[PDB]
């Protein structure tokens, strides 16, 4: 048989990726695509918000002068904040702005480790001048899709469900590639949309090792 | 995170020779369909196998 | 024949559970059966589930 590689990464945009796979048999390459298309969404290393202080406000309900929208709006726009951290499984982002103007997510206060990928995101709107708004992000590295009420202290914290998938959509479509003397081969290209916290090869190759690792089970490595 | 459940099954149930029975109970929440259609696809697509053609 | 009234206000986010009731605007009626996973949905050639 022939073994697939990546032969290819093409970036169209930071969020959207493309990745090649060039040599495959015939049915190897369908096979593999909707293989890689349902463990790259099902799971992938994420790191979403998972819970956020504010230190005005109590619960999520209740607003805060000086804001233009709710607290609990403020915490689901937080929740599609993304983030990427390369060394610590948990990280603590501190937020601080003031005056009139949006709070982009640019603005918050970021460690050497913890990147923000996004910093056009805005969070919230600082109508008032004298209005400051202080927030603690809470970022736990995780798995899929956890609800709030699943997990679990103090009053003012807030729980705000994470959502640990990095990729939005995944679409693979099998075309024929041109190997110079073969026939029956075709190359298999993924379509990664994502929200830019995982290297698209590097989600590949996770994929591709959590496959492996549960093909071991079927049969000893 | 990078952790995940490895299925260890708990028999491999044969009715006959030719026809066998096999399941593994732990999994992943998505992962039995998924490993499903690739073994299926997988096994009927390409198996090494001799078989008559020509008569 | 009260002294004092307490009233308090919880207030209960609902997530969209199966068995809830899911009606569209032309009258077609249903629970829903089953938060089926992202990956099992089906999906167009664009990648959309």
């Amino acid at each position: 048989f022939l073994k697939p590689r990546l032969v290819d990464i093409e970036q169209v945009s930071s969020t959207h990726a493309k990745v090649t796979l060039e040599p495959l048999e015939r049915g190897f390459g369908h096979t593999l695509g909707n293989a890689l298309r349902r463990i790259l969404l099902s799971s992938m290393p994420g790191c979403a918000v998972t819970e956020v202080e504010i230190d005005g406000v109590l619960h999520e309900y209740s607003t805060k002068e000086g804001v233009q929208e709710d607290i609990l709006e403020i915490l689901l726009n937080l929740k599609g904040l993304a983030v990427r951290v390369q060394g610590k499984d948990e990280v603590i982002l501190t937020l601080n702005k003031s005056g009139i103007g949006p709070v982009t997510a640019a603005d918050i206060t970021h460690d050497g480790d913890v990147e923000i990928v996004k910093p056009q995101h805005v969070i919230c709107h600082l109508t008032d001048e004298n209005a400051s708004i202080s927030m603690r992000i809470k970022v736990q590295r995780g798995r899929g899709y956890v609800p709030a009420s699943t997990r679990i202290r103090p009053i003012g914290r807030l729980l705000v469900d994470a959502c640990y998938s990095p990729v939005e959509r995944i679409a693979y479509n099998v075309e024929a590639a041109r190997v110079e003397q073969r026939t029956d081969l075709d190359k298999l290209v993924i379509e990664m949309e994502t929200n830019g916290t995982i290297d698209p090869e590097e989600a590949i190759r996770r994929a591709a090792t959590i496959l492996a690792e549960q093909l071991e089970a079927f049969v000893d490595l | 995170v990078t952790e995940f459940l490895k299925p260890r099954l708990v028999d491999i149930e044969q009715v006959s020779s030719t026809h066998a029975k096999v399941t593994l109970e732990p999994l992943e929440r998505g992962f039995g369909h998924t490993l499903g259609n690739a073994l299926r696809r997988i096994l009927l697509s390409s198996m090494p196998g001799c078989a008559v053609t020509e008569v | 024949g009260v002294l004092k009234i307490v009233k308090v206000y919880l207030a209960v986010k609902r997530r969209i559970q199966p068995g809830d009731k899911m009606a569209g605007r032309h009258g077609n009626k249903g629970v829903i059966s089953k938060i089926n996973p992202i990956e099992d949905m089906p999906y167009d050639e664009n990648g959309t589930p």
